[PDB]
């Protein structure tokens, strides 16, 4: 399915991005 | 079916009485963190925080010195160093301007871009990497560590009007541009070119790369200005004057979108959502963090919300977010992080809150 594989290609890319966010440093 | 339901909590609006052409919430505050969005028209950028029971608290305003300045865009991201946010704007004088938000003062300037800039973007995995789509037919990629201008994308395969917005991708492996021309092009900044590019703005006057032909370019979607555009994965959501968000991809239904040759001449259109009385000119839609929705405002102040996680573009359709106050045009709306606020700026200064329920 094309909505199923492009739904699951963003899930994964925007996990990446909020680990990413999980795991900045401040201050 | 979709599910998302919002009460409109407040709403103010700005002395200056003149269209705002952008909002933007801080999606790099971390978690606890307060809530926070900037504005821009006129010759204004202001800040504001979020609070409970709809408390919407002004925290500072920029005004610039030059009069004549008309801000479009504006982006944030924070200082790799420092950590702290940082927010650029831009607009109708083509200058770039990073704001410190805690001073709400100009750090640092960029002169250049040939006239207005219509659209930021910051790249999603460096913070030092801003984009900046143009009146002049270009698209410019600057790091602003080392305050140097990355690339130049535009020339004999470039945009032929001005560039009205551009959108990198999830991973930020390449950008899409669109425009007056009524074409979506591509530009792939994960090419060994353009990764040795940006190596060496690092190690950084600068030699900047000149990119004069696109990944890809079709101008089979919309038959009018493309003023906002928006990947979708590996999908891309485009508008124009025509009443609907525009759902392609380059190339057949099965290409894969790194398998696309730069002189692909097919394109698939795999949806529409649709909405009405949004035919004028210059109006973007967004999308909230988990891009799990979408929201577009129209020239009446209607505010449409679609579920991205229903497959049909018909039944994804959530509830208009409608007030007997709001009736100027809402030229962009912006998701806080956690997809619990939604904030709709519009031609006549005013500032619109919606809360999930
Ligand atoms: C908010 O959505 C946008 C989508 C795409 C681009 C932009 C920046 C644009 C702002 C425009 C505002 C405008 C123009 C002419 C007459 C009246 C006007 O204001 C009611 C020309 C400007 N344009 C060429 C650039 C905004």
């Amino acid at each position: 399915s094309m909505f199923s594989s492009n739904r699951q290609k963003i899930l994964e890319r925007t996990e990446i991005l909020n680990q990413e966010w999980k795991q900045r440093r401040i201050q | 079916k979709c599910k998302y339901s919002f009460k409109c909590v407040n709403s103010l609006k700005e002395d200056h009485n003149q269209p705002l052409f952008g909002v933007q919430f801080n999606w790099h505050s971390k978690e606890g963190d307060p809530l926070v969005f900037a504005t821009v028209g006129s010759n204004r950028v202001t800040l504001y925080e979020c609070h409970s029971q709809g408390e919407i608290r002004l925290l500072q305003s920029y005004v610039d010195a030059d009069a004549d300045e008309n801000f479009y865009t504006c982006a944030w991201t924070y200082d790799s160093n420092t950590s702290h946010p940082l927010l650029a704007v831009a607009g109708s004088r083509g200058i770039i301007r990073i704001i410190n938000p805690i001073t709400m003062q100009c750090i640092k300037h960029y002169v250049g871009h040939g006239n207005a800039i219509n659209e930021l973007k910051f790249h999603p995995r460096d913070p030092n990497l801003l984009l900046s789509v143009s009146k002049d037919h270009a698209l410019r990629l600057w790091n602003i560590q080392t305050d140097t201008l990355v690339a130049i994308f535009g020339g004999v395969e470039g945009h032929r009007d001005e560039v009205l917005s551009a959108d990198y991708d999830l991973l930020g492996e390449k950008i899409m541009s669109c425009g007056m021309d009524h074409s979506l092009k591509l530009w792939r900044i994960n090419s060994k070119r353009m990764m040795n590019a940006i190596k060496e703005s690092y190690d950084y006057p600068f030699i900047s790369q000149k990119i004069h032909f696109p990944d890809f370019s079709t101008r089979d979607i919309h038959r009018n200005y493309v003023d906002c555009v928006r990947w979708l994965g590996d999908l891309i959501l485009s508008k124009s004057c025509e009443n609907a968000i525009v759902c392609w991809k380059p190339g057949k239904m099965e290409d894969d979108i790194d398998k696309i040759k730069p002189s692909e001449s097919n394109v698939t259109i795999l949806g529409r959502f649709d909405y009405s009385q949004c035919d004028i000119w210059y109006m973007r839609f967004s999308m909230d963090f988990w891009q799990k929705m979408l929201a577009l405002g129209n020239q009446v102040g209607k505010l449409y919300v679609w579920d991205l996680e229903v497959e049909d573009p018909h039944k994804a359709k959530c509830t208009t977010l409608t007030h007997h106050k709001c009736g100027a045009a809402i030229r962009q709306t912006s998701f806080s992080r956690d997809s619990s606020i939604l904030i709709a700026v519009c031609d006549d200064a005013s500032i619109w809150r919606w809360d999930r329920l």
